[PDB]
């Protein structure tokens, strides 16, 4: 819908400031806002796509709150989108997107979060055997502390 | 042209526009609603009482009334669009 | 021929002319409204109100009158069809 | 012998009457609705007004009247029918 | 011994007759619906007008008045049964 | 204890009292409705004219009266039960 | 502080308690409606005649009324909820 | 700014007040319901009589007024909020 | 609902002594507003899914309402 997504697009114009928007999906009412309004130029932005399924979702866009200095708006925590601020919304040096294929460079943020996220992640790596078969979990860890590459 | 017949109101409604904030944010026409707001262009008799009485209505040629989101006939005069409404489902004035 | 009774009012449809927009462009039949416009054939006494006194009817023999789109049981005489109304459902005149 | 009270009216309509059209093409009885075409058989004492006063009926006798389809109830009486008829639904007359 | 209030009828139908054809034709009881035609035991002391006005009622003790198919009640009082009707719901008598 | 207001009436119904037609056939409680026959407790002040007079009900303390079929409120005072009614809904009296 | 307007009454309902039977029975608070006995707190000016008069409503602060089984909008005022009500469907007093 | 008709008024609601109880737990807006107290703007007339008579409004524009839970008709004025309402669906004040 | 969780939720906001929740499903306003309210930290709880299947369930709380001291809130 259009009216929760002029709030969002308030704080943005106020500060002049691009927007990288991660949810489920964004409609053609909604997202027609956006790229209207960015072929005139008053603001720069981008939808995408939610990272996964299910449990992978909540994994996945809680990491991405974790770098970015934010938080992720759930359903447990309740923030109406309406509601929302410039106080929750996390920030980035340079994002990429392409077709297929979205990069975070990362906000150097949350030291102390992501020397957590290091032990329990392999604490639940070492206890994830008896059932994970995928890098998935290794990769989690990967992305928020190193890097990948693919020969 | 139109004469309106007692509490009826001929309107002609705001006509289109395209819409912005005031912070700069232009809205695409799939998601605006029709003007709520509009100006008369004639005025009827006055609604007739139970008693025959007649009341002048209290809308002016000038004024700026807003209808009840689907107050209208949307009648066709050669090409001009008008509203004929009523008193008792007008909003409020200016 | 007849006549109305009370606030009953004998109205005809203006009918269809092969009617076209105004640039020239042309419409077919099989996409357009019976006409919203018409005059009036005869009028009745008047409304007869709670009290029992009788308001001569505002609508006349000469006028162009509009109505809602419903107006009428469009009822037949000699050949010739006759679409009755009222002056409560009376939208404008002229 | 039938007596309408108050604003009822006694009514017989027109019945079918081996119907073709002027140009003499016949209209088979089951593609032809019932007559709107009535013929005033009794005529009540009037509407009663709120305040207790009595309106003489504006149909007199054997005065041809038309109704809306569905305004009678179809009296059942020895011989020859009726339909009993008010008059706020009373189409026109004559 | 059942008395009514204000414009209440009580009404006794014409019962059981076995309906026949002049012709000589029977029709099975499944086949026929009760009567419409009733006869009044006692009338009410009339319509309670909104100004607190009372108007006797235009029914006597002896009338046959013929009502519409659902006009009553179905009283029932110690083995035989009237139907309770109002003044406005009674369609003509006799 | 209870007093209505205005033209309520507050009744009590006549109670199982072991149904049997006078022939001597007893029918089963679960197929034989509540009576309908009931007596008044109290009487209210009366019905609200639109002038504001307060017409004075014709019903007494002392006499019985039926209700159409679903009249009552069922309303309840220490293990008692009474349906509270309205004046303009009893169909008759004794 | 809160008060009504025109004929709104405020009523303050009989809350909840550990019911139990004359016999002692206690009914689990699972098979139970809210209850129907309210005292009357706060009192409009009246309800408004047709023809503009005012009549003081016969309730009084403290009384006790029954609701309509489903009367009040469930209004909260200062942490606690009161019932305003009005005087058309209050049922009884007392 | 702007001004009502009749019997409507202008009322503000009691904005997002972010809902905690006095125990101090708080309510996430996901799970709290639309204020009904509003402020109200501008009052109207009053309510025009079926003779014509005008009543000043009880309001006073002064007061707290709340509302039942869909009451009334938003309107948007110049950026803000407003919701316009009749006289007789507000159930209390102050 | 609140309208239920609430009223409890009064109770140990008065005691402030942390509350455990043993529930058939909470994942709704009702679970919204623990979190929340654990979050400011107007109280420190938990919910957790009660243990077994039909008639799996009674039992078991059972056992462990009386190992609490306290009474299982049953229907019955």
């Amino acid at each position: 819908n259009v009216k929760d997504l002029l709030p969002v697009l308030e704080n943005v114009v106020r500060a002049g400031k691009p927007l990288l928007i991660i949810a489920e999906d964004v409609e053609a009412e909604a997202l027609a806002t956006l790229v209207v309004n960015h072929i005139k130029g008053v603001i720069r932005a981008c939808a995408v796509k939610a990272p996964g399924f299910g449990q992978r979702r909540k994994d996945y866009l809680q990491d991405i709150a974790i770098l970015t200095g934010g938080t992720a708006i759930t359903e447990e925590l309740g923030i109406k989108l309406e509601s929302v601020t410039l106080d929750m919304l996390g920030r980035a040096d340079k994002v990429i997107v392409d077709k297929d294929n979205t990069t975070i460079v990362g906000g150097k943020g949350s030291k102390e979060a992501i020397q957590a996220r290091i032990e329990q992640i392999k604490r639940q790596i070492l206890e994830t055997t008896s059932d994970y078969d995928r890098e998935k979990l290794q990769e989690r860890l990967a992305k928020l502390s190193g890097g990948v590459a693919i020969i | 042209r139109l004469r309106p017949l007692y509490d009826k109101i001929v309107v002609k409604r705001m006509e289109e526009q395209e819409q912005k904030t005031p912070s700069g944010i232009i809205i695409p026409d799939t998601a605006k609603e029709k003007p709520q707001i509009g100006e008369v262009i004639a005025v009827g008799d006055g609604k007739l009482l139970s008693n025959g009485q007649i009341v002048s209505p209290k809308v002016k040629k000038g004024d700026k009334v807003v209808f009840n989101k689907y107050a209208g006939t949307e009648v066709e005069l050669d090409g001009e669009k008008y509203l004929i409404m009523s008193e008792d489902e007008v909003l409020a004035v200016i």
